[PDB]
């Protein structure tokens, strides 16, 4: 019953191909609810979940104002960072930012987040105190000094402990039938001979929400961590997720192996075997 | 530093021949964000494909879902072709309904 | 709802 809200910003320069693109997306847990793309024919914040549609024009206008402003500021920031790293005007570079709030099952703030990266590398992060910064390198220390000078951390703390939590709680109520519903995985084991003396057992989890899940194989009751192939959790496109874990076993030993599934949607964790 | 995409090709629902479904190509773990993805049917690019809005994981790598309606048959072959700056040539991953 | 920081647009810069 814990919940989070996150915004994810991507700003990408593209010398010779116009001004840098800014994209913002917002999520509650594993559900996206808004987007903004400065490359759109008519850039505006758009709904991406049915429960946000009820927000009034003032909401959409305020969001759009914010993201249109951010489009311009992140363009300047990309120029600034290019300078901080003595980089050529010829290369494409990316700033990413992720920020938001985490609530525990009581609805209370657990912690806030605000982190940035440059070309995929940590650049600067707001510490858990919501009051101080961790800069990755001497360029980021320049940003730290600018942000210390401008009282940015104080404003982000006020947001994170205030509006962030308030709006997240509003979304959770408006979207309660989906955001506050855990869909358990549907699970089964398949068997695929690979040779005369070995076979693959693949443990499947399908149709689950949220994305967090644990799938493990045991042999004789011992986790088979080093010998398990585990694919990345993947979206089905209907809000739910899919995952599998596989192990190659000696033929005739299949019943020594058990698949174990943990998911919020399960009252009791599951143990499965191949059923021939 | 650049990161090359992971690629999974799979259906939304269990594949049943002659029953409409969605064909997914999920690309993840890549950096930078520019990426070309096409879904193929017997080697031919499928025309009307949609995709998710750009977002990224805790490690800053990007992910995107590309998807289209499809009706699997016994004989039709599906695949995802991905190009990215980390790749010397486009990578083709075939749809296997057991994966 | 997203964040709004900064003395001005300028103060939001990295």
């Amino acid at each position: 019953g814990s919940h989070s809200m996150r915004y994810f910003y991507t700003a990408m320069s593209r010398p010779g191909r116009g001004e840098p693109r800014f994209i913002a997306v917002g999520y509650v847990d594993d559900t996206q609810f808004v987007r903004f793309d400065s490359d759109a024919a008519s850039p505006r914040t758009e709904p991406r979940a049915p429960w946000i549609e009820q927000e009034g024009p003032e909401y959409w206008d305020r969001n759009t104002q914010i993201f249109k402003t951010n489009t311009q500021t992140y363009r300047e920031s990309l120029r600034n960072l290019r300078g901080y790293y003595n980089q050529s005007e010829a290369g494409s570079h990316i700033i990413q930012r992720m920020y938001g709030c985490d609530l525990g099952p009581d609805g209370r703030l657990l912690r806030g987040h605000d982190q940035s990266a440059y070309d995929g590398k940590d650049y600067i992060a707001l510490n858990e105190d919501l009051s101080s910064w961790t800069a990755a390198d001497t360029a980021a220390q320049i940003t730290q000094r600018k942000w210390e000078a401008a009282r940015v951390a104080e404003q982000l703390r006020a947001y994170l402990e205030g509006l962030c939590v308030e709006w997240l709680r509003r979304y959770l109520e408006n979207g309660k039938e989906t955001l506050q519903r855990a869909d358990p995985p549907k699970t089964h084991v398949t068997h695929h001979p690979v040779s005369d003396h070995e076979a693959t057992l693949r443990c499947w989890a399908l149709g689950f929400y949220p994305a967090e899940i644990t799938l493990t194989w045991q042999r004789d009751g011992e986790d088979q961590t080093q010998d398990t192939e585990l694919v990345e959790t993947r979206p089905a496109g209907d809000r739910t997720f899919q995952k599998w874990a596989a192990v190659v076993v000696p033929s005739g030993e299949e019943q020594r192996y058990t698949c174990h599934v943990q998911h919020e949607g399960l009252p009791k964790p599951l143990t499965l075997r191949w059923e021939p | 530093i650049q990161r090359t995409p992971k690629i999974q090709v799979y259906s939304r629902h269990p594949a049943e021949n002659g029953k409409s479904n969605f064909l997914n190509c999920y690309v993840s773990g890549f950096h930078p964000s520019d990426i070309e993805v096409d879904l193929l049917k017997n080697g031919e690019r499928i025309e009307k494909v949609e995709h998710s809005d750009l977002s990224f994981s805790k490690d800053w790598s990007f992910y995107l879902l590309y998807y289209t309606e499809f009706t699997p048959t016994e004989k039709d072959e599906y695949a995802c072709r991905v190009n990215h700056v980390t790749l010397s040539q486009p990578k083709i991953v075939k749809w296997d309904r057991d994966m | 709802l997203p964040a709004v920081v900064g003395l001005s647009p300028g103060e939001q810069e990295y």
